[PDB]
Formats: C-alpha cells, sequence, structure tokens
C-alpha cells in the first residue's frame, strides 16, 4: 500500500511546476542566487509542513474542510479557501497545456515554424523582428501569443489559442469521466517517461557548444543579487506550489491511508524526489540556455568583426575574437578620423549580459526546448516526445487539482441531489474554460503573468501559516503528538516538533514582512513586456485596473478565513 | 572644398565593386588570390557579358579578359571593375547592363570559385532567397481537428454509457 500512496503523491507533485515554472523562476532571479534559497527554503518549509499535512490527514482521517472544522468551528473557513485557490489555479494552469498542444500540432512539418524566419518581403532577407529576436522567440511571442506591446492594448479573443484551450479542457473532462482508479500501469509508465525524455535532452544538452556557461550561470550564487527579498519569496512560494501545500488535496490523499504507517519516510521521500526532478529539469534547461547565450555572444563578436573588416579593408580571417581589442586599438591608433564615424556603431557584448538577457519570461521552457529541438537530427520525433511528456505532466497535475476542486462539490448532498456528478463536473469545466478565455487575448500573456504570480502564490503561504498555527497552538501540540504516537507507535521527533511550532511560521512571517516592506519602499510594481522593435523585454508599470485584480486574487482566498470566523461568532451571538 | 581627390572620375559611376571572402566560405583548403585568379575572374565576367548580349540583345560581341578593367585591388580582395567595348576603351558599357549580365549568370561565377552569394558580394546586386512555398492548407489545423473529433466522440460515448448504466 506504500507504493500506491507514494506514487500518487509523486504524480500529484511532479507536474509543470517542476519542469516549466522552476527554470524560468531560476533564470529570472539570478540562477544560483535563486537556487541557494530554494534548498534553504526546502529543509525549513517544505519537509516539515508536508509532513504536518500528511499527519493531519491521517489523525483526522477526514477531508480538508472536515478536518479544519473538527479541529475548531471558528476555523472551517480555511477549508473553503483551500478550495478557492485551486479554482484560480485551474483557471490558468490549463493555458499552459493549451500552449503545449499548439507546439505539438506545429510539429508535423518539415520546415519547422520555429526553425526558419519568414522572408522580409523583398524575398532577399529576413524579418526585422525575427532577426533581432530568435526564430523560436519570434514564434513564441508573435505566432503563438501575438503578444500586444502593453497591457493597456488588447484586441479580441485569438481563435487559435481559444481552440487549443477548449481542446485541453475537453481532454481534462474526458480524463475525469473515464478513469479514477485504473492508474495501475499508468503509475508504472507516467512516472518514467518524463525522466527518459529529460535524460535524452540532457544527453543532447551537455554536448552543445557552451553548455558549461549555462551550468556555471545556474550554479553561481551571486551575493549581490542574493539580498533580494523577492527571490526568497518566489523560492518559498514555488516550493509550496510544487509540493501542493495549501491546496488541501494532500490532506484528502493522506486521509485514505492507514494510521499505522510511516509518514516521516513518505514526506521526506516525496519532497526529495520533487526537488531532484526540479533540479534535473532545470539543469537540462539551463544547459540549453547557456548554449543559446554562447551562440548570441559569438554572433555579436562575428558581426562586429565583419563590420570592422568591411570598413578597414582587413583580410578575411585576420580579425578574430582572440585579437579584437588589440586590433581595435591598432586601428584606432592608425587613424582616428575614420574610427570616429562608426565608434557608436561598434557594440559591446559579453557573456554575462547575454546570460542575464538571452531568454526570460514564462515561455523560457518552450523557447529553450524548441531551440534544442531545432538542433536535433529528426526534430519532429523529439518535439513530439517532449511536448507529449509535457502534456502528460500537465494533464496529471490538472486531474489532481480538479479532483481537489470537485470532491467538496460532490460531497455536498444539496448539489448531489439535483444534478449528476457528470453534469457537475461538466459545469465546472465549462465555467473554467469560459473564464479562461481572457488568457487567449492579444494582451492575455500579461494576465497569465498576473495569475501565475499572484493567484496561488502568497495565499498558499497564509493558508499554510493558519494551518500550522491551528495544529500547534489551538489543537495543542502535546495532544496531537500523543494521538500520533498512539496511531503509529512512535512519537514525533523533536526536530519535527521544533519546525512545526516555531521555525516555519516565524520564517513565513519574516518573509511576508520583508516582501511588504520591499513593495512599500519600491512603490512601483512592474511587469515585463515584449518589444518587437527592440526585440527584447522592457519593464512597464502596472496600470490602475491591473492592481485591483492583483489585490483581489490574493484577498478573496486569504480573507475567506476571517470572514468565516466573524460569521461563526455572529451565529453564536 | 580646396584641393582634389585622385580617385574621382566622370566614368567612376559605371564601376562595380566586388568583395570576396575566401577564408570564410572555405575556411581551410582555401586557395590564394594571385594573378591567375584575377585572370579567371575577368574571363568569367567577360563570359557573363557575352551571354547577356547573346541571349537578350541578340548581338554577338567578342568580349575578352582585357575588356574587364580592374582597379583598387586590396588584401580584403575587394576591387572595382568596369567592362568596356571589345576593342574601344573610350566606350564603357553602362552599369545597368553590367548588373543585368551579372544577375543572369551569377551562379556560374559563384561556381567557378566555389563561393555562394555571401562570400562573393557585388555591392549593388542583391540575390533573391526564393519564396517559401506553403503546404496545402495547414497541418496543425488538420491534426487539431482529428484530435478534437476523437476526444468529443469519447466524451459523448462515455456520457451516454454512464447515463444508460444508471
Ligand atoms: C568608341 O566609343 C566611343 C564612345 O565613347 C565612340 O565615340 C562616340 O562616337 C559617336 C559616333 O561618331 C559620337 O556621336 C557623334 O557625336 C558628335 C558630337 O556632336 C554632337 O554632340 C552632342 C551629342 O549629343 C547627342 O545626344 C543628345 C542626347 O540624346 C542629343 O540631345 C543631341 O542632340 C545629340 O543627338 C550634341 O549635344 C551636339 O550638339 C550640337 O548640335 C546642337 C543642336 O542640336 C547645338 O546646340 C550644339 O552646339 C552642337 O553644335 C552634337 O550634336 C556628332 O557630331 C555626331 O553626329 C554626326 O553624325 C551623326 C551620324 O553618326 C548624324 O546623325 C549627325 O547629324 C552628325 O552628322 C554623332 O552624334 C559620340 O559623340 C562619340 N562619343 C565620344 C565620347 O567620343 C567612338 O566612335 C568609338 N570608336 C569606334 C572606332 O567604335
Ligand atoms: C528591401 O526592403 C527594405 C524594406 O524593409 C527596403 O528598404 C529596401 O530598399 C529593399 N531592398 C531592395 C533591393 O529593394
Ligand atoms: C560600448 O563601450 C564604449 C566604451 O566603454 C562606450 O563608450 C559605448 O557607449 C558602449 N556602447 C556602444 C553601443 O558603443
Ligand atoms: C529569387 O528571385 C529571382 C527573381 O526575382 C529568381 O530568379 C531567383 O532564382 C530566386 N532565387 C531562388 C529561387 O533561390
Ligand atoms: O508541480 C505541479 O505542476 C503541480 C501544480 C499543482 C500543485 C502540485 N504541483
Ligand atoms: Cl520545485
Amino acid at each position: 500500500n506504500s507504493l500506491q500512496f507514494v506514487f500518487a503523491c509523486i504524480s500529484y507533485a511532479v507536474g509543470l511546476g517542476n519542469v516549466w515554472r522552476f527554470p524560468y523562476l531560476c533564470q529570472m532571479y539570478g540562477g544560483g542566487s535563486f537556487l541557494v534559497p530554494y534548498i534553504i527554503m526546502l529543509i525549513v518549509e517544505g519537509m516539515p509542513l508536508l509532513y504536518l499535512e500528511l499527519a493531519v490527514g491521517q489523525r483526522m482521517r477526514q477531508g480538508s474542510i472536515g478536518a479544519w472544522r473538527t479541529i475548531s468551528p471558528y476555523l472551517s473557513g480555511v477549508g473553503v479557501a483551500s478550495v478557492v485557490v485551486s479554482f484560480f489555479l485551474s483557471m490558468y494552469y490549463n493555458v499552459i497545456n493549451a500552449w503545449a498542444f499548439w507546439y505539438l500540432f506545429h510539429s508535423f512539418q518539415d520546415p519547422l515554424p520555429w526553425s526558419v524566419c519568414p522572408l522580409n518581403g523583398n524575398h532577399t532577407g529576413y524579418d526585422e523582428e525575427c532577426e533581432k529576436a530568435s526564430s523560436t522567440q519570434y514564434f513564441w511571442y508573435r505566432k503563438t501569443l501575438n503578444i500586444s506591446p502593453s497591457l493597456q492594448e488588447n484586441g479580441g479573443v485569438q481563435w487559435e489559442p481559444a481552440l487549443c484551450l477548449l481542446l485541453a479542457w475537453l481532454v481534462v473532462y474526458l480524463c475525469i469521466l473515464r478513469g479514477t482508479e485504473s492508474t495501475g500501469k499508468v503509475v508504472y509508465f507516467t512516472a518514467s517517461l518524463p525522466y527518459c525524455v529529460l535524460i535524452i535532452y540532457l544527453i543532447r544538452g551537455l554536448t552543445l557548444h557552451g553548455a558549461t556557461n549555462g551550468l556555471m550561470y545556474m550554479f553561481t550564487p551571486k551575493i549581490e543579487q542574493l539580498a533580494n527579498p523577492k527571490a526568497w519569496i518566489n523560492a518559498a512560494t514555488q516550493i509550496f506550489f510544487s509540493l501542493g501545500l495549501g491546496f488541501g488535496s494532500l490532506i484528502a490523499f493522506a486521509s485514505y491511508n492507514e494510521p499505522s504507517n510511516n509518514c516521516q519516510k513518505h514526506a521526506i521521500i516525496v519532497s526529495l524526489i520533487n526537488s531532484f526532478t526540479s533540479i534535473f529539469a532545470s539543469i537540462v534547461t539551463f544547459s540549453i540556455y547557456g548554449f543559446k547565450a554562447t551562440f548570441n555572444y559569438e554572433n555579436c563578436l562575428k558581426k562586429v568583426s565583419l563590420l570592422l573588416t568591411n570598413t578597414f579593408d582587413l583580410e578575411d580571417g585576420f580579425l578574430t575574437a582572440s585579437n579584437l581589442e588589440q586590433v581595435k586599438g591598432y586601428l584606432a591608433s592608425a587613424y582616428p578620423s575614420k574610427y570616429s564615424e562608426m565608434f557608436p556603431q561598434i557594440k559591446n557584448c559579453s557573456l554575462e549580459s547575454e546570460l542575464d538577457t538571452a531568454v526570460q519570461g514564462t515561455g523560457l521552457a518552450f523557447i529553450v526546448y524548441t531551440e534544442a529541438i531545432k538542433n536535433m537530427e529528426v526534430s519532429q520525433l523529439w518535439s513530439v516526445l517532449y511536448f507529449f511528456m509535457l502534456l502528460m505532466l500537465g494533464i496529471g497535475s490538472m486531474l489532481g487539482n480538479t479532483a481537489a476542486i470537485l470532491t467538496p462539490l460532490t460531497d455536498s448532498k444539496i448539489i448531489s441531489s439535483h444534478l449528476p456528478k457528470e453534469a457537475i463536473s461538466g459545469l465546472v469545466c465549462l465555467v473554467n474554460c469560459a473564464i479562461g478565455m481572457v488568457f487567449t487575448m492579444e494582451a492575455g500573456n500579461y494576465w497569465f503573468d498576473i495569475f501565475n504570480d499572484y493567484a496561488a502564490t502568497l495565499s498558499l503561504l497564509l493558508i499554510v501559516l493558519v494551518e500550522t498555527i491551528a495544529v500547534c497552538y489551538v489543537y495543542g501540540l502535546r495532544r496531537f503528538e500523543s494521538d500520533l504516537k498512539a496511531m503509529t507507535g512512535r512519537a514525533v521527533s523533536w526536530y519535527w516538533k521544533v519546525m512545526w511550532a516555531g521555525v516555519s511560521p516565524l520564517l513565513i512571517v519574516s518573509l511576508f514582512v520583508f516582501y511588504l516592506s520591499d513593495y512599500i519602499l519600491t512603490g512601483t510594481l512592474k511587469y515585463q513586456a515584449w518589444d518587437a522593435s527592440q526585440g527584447q523585454l522592457v519593464t512597464k508599470d502596472y496600470p490602475a485596473y491591473a492592481l485591483a485584480v492583483i489585490g483581489l486574487l490574493v484577498a478573496s482566498s486569504t480573507m475567506c478565513i476571517p470572514l468565516a470566523a466573524l460569521g461563526t461568532f455572529v451565529q453564536r451571538r | 572644398f580646396v584641393g582634389w581627390s585622385t580617385d574621382w572620375s566622370p566614368y567612376a559611376d559605371q564601376s562595380i565593386k566586388v568583395r570576396i571572402s575566401l577564408k570564410s566560405a572555405l575556411g581551410d583548403k582555401a586557395y590564394e588570390w594571385n594573378d591567375n585568379e584575377m585572370y579567371l575572374f575577368r574571363s568569367s565576367v567577360a563570359y557573363a557579358m557575352r551571354q547577356y548580349f547573346l541571349k537578350v540583345k541578340n548581338q554577338m560581341i567578342l568580349f575578352g579578359e582585357e575588356d574587364v578593367r580592374v582597379a583598387n585591388l586590396k588584401p580584403r580582395i575587394s576591387f572595382n571593375f568596369f567592362v568596356t567595348a571589345p576593342k574601344n576603351v573610350s566606350d564603357i558599357i553602362p552599369r545597368t547592363e553590367v548588373e543585368k549580365a551579372i544577375r543572369m549568370s551569377r551562379s556560374r561565377i559563384n561556381d567557378a570559385f566555389r563561393l555562394n552569394d555571401n562570400s562573393l558580394e557585388f555591392l549593388g546586386i542583391q540575390p533573391t532567397l526564393g519564396p517559401p512555398n506553403q503546404p496545402p492548407v495547414s497541418i496543425w489545423l488538420i491534426v487539431f481537428g482529428v484530435v478534437m473529433g476523437v476526444i468529443v466522440v469519447g466524451i459523448v460515448i462515455l456520457i451516454f454509457t454512464g447515463i444508460r448504466d444508471r
């Protein structure tokens, strides 16, 4: 029975948060400067709170709402809020799957769309934006999203992404209807295919030119940017979002386990496997990313050398990258009148700046892996395999999330006595798909950025904080420890008690305080926006109406607890 | 402006500038650009002029390697050439006709030196890459239609079986 529960938890935890979100989160916050807090935030926040969730799931042996209502009525709201967050997650998570579907369907063509730029119009060169950016970046930002230059500018619903999202939701609904316990052979298959695909892409990814640059960028802990509180916040929230803490379905999963089971081994194993999968996927992604950065640096050096050679009438191969500055000085010393004209035009390029600004954003995984595919031998087969592994991961994670969404609805006899579960699930999927059309607009990627960074980011911290305070202080840690010891024969270790009672809540509170102080001091929340004319990413301030949505997404889920407490107090009085 | 430059001439508009990059297109195993290579280049240019005047204007003009005058040779291998009348130097073929002749037979000149349109730049004659022919309608749309159809059929049959069982 241990294998079933462990593999169920692994299949829930291992999803797009490990393969897709972790790489771009690591790239955005400095690479190593993000990896050091992650590990630091895994020993303190991941393991103890995951173990606490699994133990509450066993000792209550009820659902999330049932458990947090049986501990105390004044607290039942934290069971409701843990559902709402899942809702918001299921509202936008599917968009990622849609994108993969798109990238799958554009994978049966000999001239792969992200391989060759379109012709300029003279039929003699390439597009300006497709040349300034990469072919993969041009495909991702224009052919896939058609991203608008700013959040204030939005068009209509792009029909192709809308159809892809509709297909993804239909697939999710079909998986919901079809199977619920036939995961026997799937757990044997769906847990090894992602690792096999990542192994293949690692085998390709570690033989590319300049892969070590990517690894060095990944593993170098720059102290200068290590002081950013946002890096710590993002590390903690990614840990919570990848382990599933706060969504309330881990409690339901542990509710079906025997009370004479070791949840100290299972929690440790699940957390370590999640961490290892994230690290491996990010290693492959950053090896390919380092190859991209090295290629960009070499291309810039070649362009500068060609510019100098075509003007100074130097030999074809005389000006190389190993003697550039000296020959530049020699040319400058030869005659300054000619050199003065083009000195603005000569561009400075270095590996470091390219590494920071080669590829960044929520499309890092897609761009990087499409580039790697375009450098394969049979690109179609590897593209199909990778975007099928990604499809399986997304579908499994969404099955877990939607089960967490739907179980409270099915368990409610008020709704279950009026409509079939097949109709309740159909209505839920329809509502989610209809609301998620806002991510398919021209400026839909910015709303996806907002939901990816605020819908299920900080609410998971407050939910887990309330849960751990509830378990430790309201219920009584001595009573909980005695109950657990009676259930499993072994008393909880002193380390787990220490991390439950004081360390994790204090660290969460400190992180919240630091984030709030940083936001107040900065006073200007900014987002990345695509610039096709410059062909890169620029920072723009959020408009007035985008802050209302940002505030409400967190506020509804977090404030659902105190409102329930106030309602219970009113009912008592 | 006081003074003069010894490089401007009334016939300098008719010159065509050629820039050659041997060690970039070939890397190693690249021949050196001695006088024999210049002789072969002038012969190729004269051949192109003959082909243009035969296949367009229907005139048989006996150009030669001495009718392609070359100046300003430099170690980059970048010079200026102009084509004159077969035995009358005072007559210069206008640059438009020379450009048309080069365009007509640029592939042969490229093949004579094992260069491809990037290491042999005529600085005024730009090549055409070629239209990217499109597939019949759209492969992605067909695949998406098939997948959506099979998914919808599965959903319908599962719903019908579940309803009929209960
Ligand atoms: C080797 O190659 C070289 C080329 O580099 C070649 O040299 C050329 O040879 C041809 C043939 O002999 C020469 O053409 C002759 O030019 C004589 C010069 O007199 C004229 O000069 C001006 C020419 O302008 C022409 O074109 C413009 C634009 O189309 C046009 O407006 C003009 O009217 C004219 O057609 C011209 O301005 C000038 O003007 C006179 O008259 C005006 C009034 O109209 C007046 O205001 C001026 O003050 C002036 O008096 C004059 O017309 C020309 O005499 C000669 O014309 C005679 O013969 C032709 C028949 O061939 C008759 O039709 C005509 O009535 C005359 O009897 C002819 O046009 C050309 O100039 C040479 N170019 C150079 C640079 O040398 C060599 O021959 C080649 N060698 C070999 C062996 O092949
Ligand atoms: C190629 O197109 C550009 C516009 O992007 C134009 O400026 C240029 O003149 C064109 N080249 C030729 C040879 O017409
Ligand atoms: C490149 O470096 C030089 C010297 O450091 C500087 O003057 C120049 O502004 C930089 N940028 C460009 C585009 O030349
Ligand atoms: C580019 O276009 C020209 C005509 O505009 C054509 O002759 C040439 O062959 C083309 N290049 C190709 C098809 O590679
Ligand atoms: O790793 C993932 O992608 C999922 C997201 C939902 C919560 C569990 N982890
Ligand atoms: Cl992770």
